[PDB]
């Protein structure tokens, strides 16, 4: 499978990968931090039974 | 990658600060010391904007709104939830826009070009610096800056306009609008003329400076010439931003009534008082 | 129902029947803002529609 | 009747489709000089692929 | 461009780092799940 | 370092251009001349103009339009020549009253307005034809008349949108401050034009036109010492001035135009300013009557905390009426 | 593992790393200082039994 | 079928394809995370009969 | 009608077709997703008689 | 009739034709979709006797 | 460009394809009419 | 540029891909129809 | 560019990777359907 | 660690470091200066038991 | 320590230093003049007991 | 450029510096967790 | 650039300036802590 | 340009002037503290 590194220069792929994973990681953390349930800075010490849950159907 | 003629031009030299240390490229981009500082301020400022969105009511791109502090904080830094985040982002934006201008100077120096582009961009930086620094400082509170939000800043523009009842009557605003409209006309004329001599109808030779000067002459009654139209375009576009900065800095710090009643001086000239 | 029950023996807040260590506050987004649901909801907060003109 | 879709929304997406088409056209035009790009991995075009380099015919004078 | 020997040598490190990263992420998810499960 | 912002040494030529390129029918009007002041900033020749049939008729039709406007403005200050100059920016020739709809109105109540609008419109169309014929006579592409057609399109929407809503009263008054009063009241009537997305787009291209001409003006001046202002030769016979211009922007922002294609970016940004503008005007009052509420529906409008809250009896009390007719009597209140 | 420095110039990997860490460190501090629980400049002296904890409304 | 790779450079197509799939996946996730029924961060622990449902005909 | 591939370069036509189908599918899906009757992410689990219908003539 | 293809390049015409037909088809569909009578996505299941009709002469 | 011999056969395809499209559209209008007549 | 042979060979794949696409679309429409018909 | 033999080698990887990805996505949809069906 | 200066010639980067430190110090002072607890220009004389705490 | 002047041109350093100190002095004076406690142009004659103080903890 | 011996020498410093920095960060988190834990 | 013996000599001063600066800062923090503790 | 001797001379002045400035500024702070102390 290594011949993928003949089609693509590893120096370029690792730059693309580090860029992609940096953006994706920051996206997910900020999305969670914006939520009610996973606003862990304000509420991280609540237990699972105490954490918010989004409104159910009637 | 490089343009087919590019490699010859990629010498060292022309930096302002870093010397050879940062004197390299990343893909197409020149880096340099102000490239490093640019990316620092861009990344910090962007991630703080994303944090502002996260702690606001929505992720909808149009509705995100990072607002300045209340006027009661004066020239202090407010609590970050309360506008201090806007104040930090404003510092990053100043750092980024300044870094971008100085990086352009390093690039112009390395190519042996004149410094026109860095200074023309200074007209935009001036207008931004007027809106978020100079005018708020003269009014005595950072809370007079505009909010960072794609539509919420348009709500700010609307309300600032009607703070003077009928902002169209602002005389510097009339000049600034005239420059923006004249610029867009001149851009369409210059773009059209160059394309019309380089892309004449099929079966026609490529045109010449003489033909575009002849056409331009019977459009405006005078021929502006090749250097002249570029001087004019620079004058109109940058002059619009400079008159924009004037029109907003006079509104509040120097004039407080409605703008229509500013024109009372004209009615009272003694030849017809 | 604007605040969670308090344990009288400690002053400690009870969430879902169990104590929390700390001063509880109700979380909200910046300045308590909430995005507008609908035109119908925005209009429901305004005055009624104007009466017809007198001509 | 359609509650959400309206003629201003329809017209706006018609413009977006045109505008992105225009940006593609302009970027093809931007690549008539200096392309294909030199690189250590051989020639590179980017995207979209540039229009060909254009020859100009001068006049025979009078 | 790389020799196929060099591609072979790079691929071993690339797989090993990817595996390591996936392991750390898998532990991170199971800690998050134990504290506050999302389903 | 020389900035190339003004010309310290002009040269005259005693014979001159201004005698046109071979042009066929019509006549070259006047003899060419030099202005030393024009020669400081640009090329010095102020000189001969071409009209042909379409140019002559355009000036006749346009002059009448200008006379009708000015005479009505001057009549509106009772023929006072002092008040005509003193009050000039507040004077208008004003569109018809709303109750006429599209019917012909009385002469002093918008009849002169529709006449001036008609002759101005014919004059603008005849000027477009004059430009189109001249571009072809000089053996040029048609880029300029189509750019001018974009401006004419926006202008025509100040006729078609009043037509579509069904009243000439909605048209723009001829007058300096009065047409700005209309511009503000249009945004008020239709519930804040900032939330019209084609207005937002039109601004994006208006600003972009300033961005591009600032960038392009500065770029060419920055390479003008290397002949970069000889743009046609830099297009047909690329020199180092073009190469440096491409490399500057490539190294700055990661991509670049060519010496030709920057003029296409320029052309489309200017043209799209008025084209998107016209679409936004045509949609206003015909498809959308309150752009802020259209913004709320489509999620444009940022939320703010409530500044007041109405009770249900206030909701009935604070509804007004739509504005009606003015009182056509002077009531006595004595009993 | 050390041949990563033959692929990339260490002089500028170190610049990019230090800059990333500075940006990251400043973000996390400004994020914490924005919170109520960790607004340490105003409330850092509160003991953990007094420190804020965010909850959802009960809305019973 | 393989002659398609004589029409198109596989190095370019693979870059195009990864770009398309990344954008498409992000769009689909954000559409779902905007919704009521699939706001899984806030409500993902609800059972399938507790999850929100849009209105029926009356 | 294969001479159409002599008339037009198949590399350009096939990219044109892919772009056309991509745009058209996205348009139709988003139109349906903005309707009431076919807002399937919120209401896909409703039975056919429970799904919304627009008003009749009176 | 075929000498029309000597005046006009069929490679231009077929593109211009496809463009016109695609625009025209989309215009007609969206005009109908915006109507009351033919908003078929929301009301397509209504029978022809119960689909909306514009109001007749009002005897005003 | 093209010869008249080429224009001859292109016209044959062009006329046929046009008529086929008009035929398919005729069925679509037949179906649309049967579902919901516009007159 | 294609030979007429390459054109005629490519056309066979293009017809086959179109058919496969229309088949999938037909199944998809009938699944859609039986879940929530639009007429 | 490629020889036909290189194009054939790449096609094997491309088809296998495409079908592999669709299988992984098929399990993702199986899991998602069992958690919260959308019809 | 002295070999760092063979990567980064100090005459080209001391003005970098000093510029970084000066801005960072100014930011920290302004952050403190307009907090309630540390607005020392207005309230520096209070003493620790009288100084504000920003409790919820 | 004096070899620092072999790295940097004193003519430029002394300008940069004097500029920095001038800006810094001007800022500190403006910060004090804008305060309540130290707005000395208006309240400078007040005794140290009479000068303003910010609010205590309630 | 730099040799494999230079790369290896640099790598040893670089790994050590990273691990030392990570150790210092670990103690900072130990202190912060003692002051005000976040779970 | 400079030689290693220059770099060692410069490093000696730079380290000592760093320690001096940190010592002043350490006293500044302990004065501040004495005046108004932040934990 | 500069020399060891030239640098030493300038350094003597630069150090002396800096310390002289800081001495005068310390007396200004003494006067300000006497007038209206800030802690
Ligand atoms: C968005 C905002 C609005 C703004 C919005 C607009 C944004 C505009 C920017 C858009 C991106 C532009 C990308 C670009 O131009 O790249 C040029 C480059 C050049 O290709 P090349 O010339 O052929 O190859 C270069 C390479 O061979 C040699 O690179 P060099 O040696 O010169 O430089 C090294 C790089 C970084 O090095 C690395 O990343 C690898 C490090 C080792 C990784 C080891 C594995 C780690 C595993 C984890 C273990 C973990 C445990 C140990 O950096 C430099 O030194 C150059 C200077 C960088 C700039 C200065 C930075 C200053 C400090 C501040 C930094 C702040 C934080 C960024 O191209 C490539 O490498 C290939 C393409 C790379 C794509 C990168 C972007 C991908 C983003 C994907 C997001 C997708 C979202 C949907
Ligand atoms: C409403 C009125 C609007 C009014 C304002 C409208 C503004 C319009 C102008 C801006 C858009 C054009 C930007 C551009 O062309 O940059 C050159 C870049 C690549 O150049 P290349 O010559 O084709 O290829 C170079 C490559 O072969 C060799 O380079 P190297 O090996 O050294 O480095 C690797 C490359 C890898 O490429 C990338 O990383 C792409 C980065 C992002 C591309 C743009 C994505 C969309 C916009 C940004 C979204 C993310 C933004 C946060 O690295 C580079 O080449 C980096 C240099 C390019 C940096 C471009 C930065 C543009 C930022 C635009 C910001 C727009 C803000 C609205 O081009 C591309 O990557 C493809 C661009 C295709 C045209 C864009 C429009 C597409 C419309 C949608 C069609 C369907 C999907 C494509
Ligand atoms: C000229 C070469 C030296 C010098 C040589 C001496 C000598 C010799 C003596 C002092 C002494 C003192 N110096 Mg010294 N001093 C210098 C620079 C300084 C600087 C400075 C910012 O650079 C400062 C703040 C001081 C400060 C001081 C005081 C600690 C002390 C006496 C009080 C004083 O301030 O007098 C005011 C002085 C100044 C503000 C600046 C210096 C002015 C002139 C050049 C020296 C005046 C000396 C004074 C008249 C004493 C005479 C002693 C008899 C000759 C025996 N000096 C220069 C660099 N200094 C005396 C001491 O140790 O007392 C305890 C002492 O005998
Ligand atoms: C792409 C959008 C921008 C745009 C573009 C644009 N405008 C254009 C063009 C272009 C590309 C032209 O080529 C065209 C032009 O000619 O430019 C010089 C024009 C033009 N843009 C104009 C104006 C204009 N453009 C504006 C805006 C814009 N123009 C947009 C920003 C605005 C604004 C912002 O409000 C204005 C006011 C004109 C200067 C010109 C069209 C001139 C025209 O049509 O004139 C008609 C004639 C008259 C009104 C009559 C004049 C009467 C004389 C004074 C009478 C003298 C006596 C006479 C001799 C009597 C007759 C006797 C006979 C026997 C001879
Ligand atoms: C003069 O007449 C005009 C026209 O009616 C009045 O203006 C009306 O009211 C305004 C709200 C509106 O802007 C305008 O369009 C118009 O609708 C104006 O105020 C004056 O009013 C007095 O005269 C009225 C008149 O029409 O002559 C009279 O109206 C009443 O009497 C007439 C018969 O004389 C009858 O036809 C009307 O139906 C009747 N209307 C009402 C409401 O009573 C006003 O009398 C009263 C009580 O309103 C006059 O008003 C006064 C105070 O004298
Ligand atoms: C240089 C050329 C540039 C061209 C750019 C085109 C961009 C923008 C303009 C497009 C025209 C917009 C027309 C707007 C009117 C409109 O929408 O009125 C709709 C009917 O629908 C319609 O008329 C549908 C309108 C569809 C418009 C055409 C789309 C298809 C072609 C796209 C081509 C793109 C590439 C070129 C009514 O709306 P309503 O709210 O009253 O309905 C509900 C009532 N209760
Ligand atoms: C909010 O919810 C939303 C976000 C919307 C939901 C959606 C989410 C979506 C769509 C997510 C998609 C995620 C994804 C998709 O694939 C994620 C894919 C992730 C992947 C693949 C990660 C891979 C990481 C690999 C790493 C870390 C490798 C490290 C390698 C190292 C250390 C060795 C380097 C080489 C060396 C040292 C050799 C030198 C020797 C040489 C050179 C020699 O010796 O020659
Ligand atoms: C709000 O909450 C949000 C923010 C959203 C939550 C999310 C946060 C996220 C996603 C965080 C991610 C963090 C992260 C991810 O990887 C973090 C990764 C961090 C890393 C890798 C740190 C590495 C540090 C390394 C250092 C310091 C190295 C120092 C080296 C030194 C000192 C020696 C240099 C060598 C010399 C001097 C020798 C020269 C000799 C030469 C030349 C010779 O001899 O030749
Ligand atoms: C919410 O956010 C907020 C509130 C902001 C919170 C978060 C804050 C954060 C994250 C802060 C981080 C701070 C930080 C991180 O590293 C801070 C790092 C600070 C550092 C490194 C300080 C180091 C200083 C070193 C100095 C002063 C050295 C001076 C040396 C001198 C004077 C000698 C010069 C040389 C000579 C004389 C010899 C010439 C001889 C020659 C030439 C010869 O002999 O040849
Ligand atoms: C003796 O000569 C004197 C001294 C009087 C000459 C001096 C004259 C002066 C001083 C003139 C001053 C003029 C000024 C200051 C004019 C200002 C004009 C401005 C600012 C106008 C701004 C906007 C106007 C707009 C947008 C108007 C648009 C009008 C349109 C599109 C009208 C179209 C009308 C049509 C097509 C009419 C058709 C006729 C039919 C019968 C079909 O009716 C509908
Ligand atoms: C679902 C829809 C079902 C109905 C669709 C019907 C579409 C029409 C199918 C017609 C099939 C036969 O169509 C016929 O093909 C032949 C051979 O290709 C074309 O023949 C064409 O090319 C040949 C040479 O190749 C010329 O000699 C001839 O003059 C020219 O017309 C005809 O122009 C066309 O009439
Ligand atoms: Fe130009």
């Amino acid at each position: 499978m290594h011949r993928i590194w003949l089609m693509y220069d590893p120096r370029r792929v690792m730059v693309a990968l580090v860029g992609f994973l940096a953006v994706l990681a920051l996206v997910i953390h900020f999305v969670l931090l914006s939520s009610q349930r996973y606003s862990w800075i304000e509420n991280g010490t609540l237990g699972a039974d105490q954490a918010p849950v989004g409104a159910s159907a009637p | 990658a490089m343009l087919s003629f590019e490699k010859k031009y990629r010498v060292r030299g022309g930096t302002l600060i870093g010397g050879d240390l940062f004197d390299f490229w990343f893909g197409p981009f020149y880096v340099g010391f102000f490239g490093v500082t640019t990316i620092f301020f861009v990344t910090l400022g962007t991630l703080l904007c994303v944090w502002g969105a996260a702690m606001g009511p929505t992720w909808n791109l149009w509705q995100i709104n990072i607002a300045p502090p209340d006027l009661k904080y004066g020239l202090g830094l407010a609590p970050l939830r309360e506008g201090g985040l806007w104040q930090i982002i404003t510092l990053c934006a100043l750092g980024a826009f300044g870094s971008w201008a100085l990086r352009q100077a390093e690039i112009a120096r390395k190519l042996g070009m004149g410094m026109h582009i860095p200074w023309a961009y200074g007209g935009a930086i001036l207008a931004y610096t007027t809106l978020v620094v100079i005018r708020p400082f003269l009014l005595g509170a950072w809370g007079h800056g505009f909010p960072y939000g794609i539509f919420s800043h348009l709500d700010w523009v609307s309300n600032v306009g009607y703070q003077y009842l009928h902002f169209h009557y602002n005389p510097a605003h009339m000049i600034a609008v005239t420059f923006f409209f004249t610029n867009c006309l001149a851009l369409a004329m210059h773009g059209s003329l160059i394309l019309s001599v380089t892309n004449p109808p099929k079966g026609t030779p490529t045109g010449t400076s003489e033909q575009e000067n002849v056409f331009f002459r019977d459009l405006l009654g005078y021929s502006i010439g090749a250097i002249g139209i570029h001087r004019l375009g620079l004058f109109l576009a940058v002059g619009a931003a400079v008159w924009s900065a004037i029109c907003i800095v006079i509104s509040g710090p120097f004039w407080t009534q409605g703008w229509p009643e500013w024109w009372n001086w004209w009615l009272n000239l003694p030849i017809w008082k | 129902p604007t605040a969670w029950p308090v344990d009288p023996t400690t002053g400690q807040t009870l969430i879902n029947g169990r104590p929390v260590v700390g001063r509880v506050f109700i979380m909200r987004k910046t300045d308590g803002t909430v995005k507008y649901p609908n035109v119908a909801d925005v209009v429901a907060h305004e005055a009624l529609a104007p009466l017809p003109p007198v001509v | 009747m359609m509650e959400y879709i309206d003629g201003a929304q329809i017209a706006l997406y018609a413009f977006w489709l045109f505008f992105f088409g225009l940006i593609i056209y302009l970027r093809r035009e931007d690549k008539r000089e200096g392309y294909p790009l030199e690189s250590p991995q051989g020639p590179r075009d980017g995207w979209p692929k540039g229009a060909p380099k254009k020859t100009y015919v001068h006049r025979d004078h009078g | 461009g790389m020799t196929e020997e060099e591609a072979r040598r790079f691929h071993g490190y690339m797989v090993t780092g990817t595996l390591g990263y996936v392991v750390v992420a898998s532990v991170a998810h199971f800690l998050a799940w134990s504290w506050r499960p999302w389903f | 370092e020389y900035q190339n912002l003004f010309t310290r040494v002009q040269v005259r030529t005693v014979p001159e251009p201004g005698i046109p390129i071979d042009e066929s029918t019509g006549t070259r009007y006047g003899t060419g001349t030099f202005s030393y002041l024009a020669g400081k900033f640009g090329d010095a020749q102020i000189g001969p103009i071409y009209l042909g049939w379409a140019g002559v008729l355009s000036l006749i039709f346009g002059f009448i339009a200008i006379e009708i406007i000015g005479l009505n403005m001057w009549a509106s200050v009772g023929w006072d020549p002092v008040e005509f100059i003193r009050q000039l920016p507040w004077l208008a020739l004003e569109p018809p009253p709303p109750q006429y709809g599209l019917r012909v109105p009385p002469l002093n109540q918008g009849g002169w307005y529709l006449m001036a609008g008609f002759f101005l419109t014919v004059s603008i169309i005849l000027w477009w034809i004059r430009i189109y014929r001249r571009a072809r006579a000089l053996q040029m592409g048609s880029h300029l008349p189509w750019a001018f057609a974009s401006a004419i399109f926006l202008y025509s929407t100040f006729f078609f949108q009043p037509l579509l809503v069904g009243s000439w009263s909605e048209m723009v008054p001829f007058g300096i401050f009065p047409h700005l009063d209309w511009t503000s009241a249009f945004s008020i009537r239709y519930g804040n034009l900032y939330y019209n997305p084609f207005h937002a787009l039109s601004i994006a291209f208006l600003y972009g036109s300033a961005v591009l001409f600032a960038m392009h003006g500065a770029t060419i001046l920055a390479v003008a010492r290397m002949g970069g202002e000889r743009e046609i030769e830099q297009i047909t016979d690329r020199g180092t001035a073009a190469e440096r211009s491409m490399l500057f922007w490539r190294w700055c922002m990661g991509f670049n135009a060519t010496m030709e294609s920057i003029h296409r970016w320029a052309w489309w940004f200017a043209v799209l300013t008025t084209f998107t503008g016209g679409i936004g005007i045509l949609l206003t009052g015909t498809v959308v009557d309150n752009w802020y509420l259209w913004g709320v529906k489509h999620g444009l409008v940022a939320p703010y905390p409530a500044q007041n809250q109405l009770t249900p009896e206030q909701q009935d009390l604070l509804r007004g009426r739509y504005q009606g007719t003015a009182p056509d009597s002077f009531p006595s209140y004595v009993v």
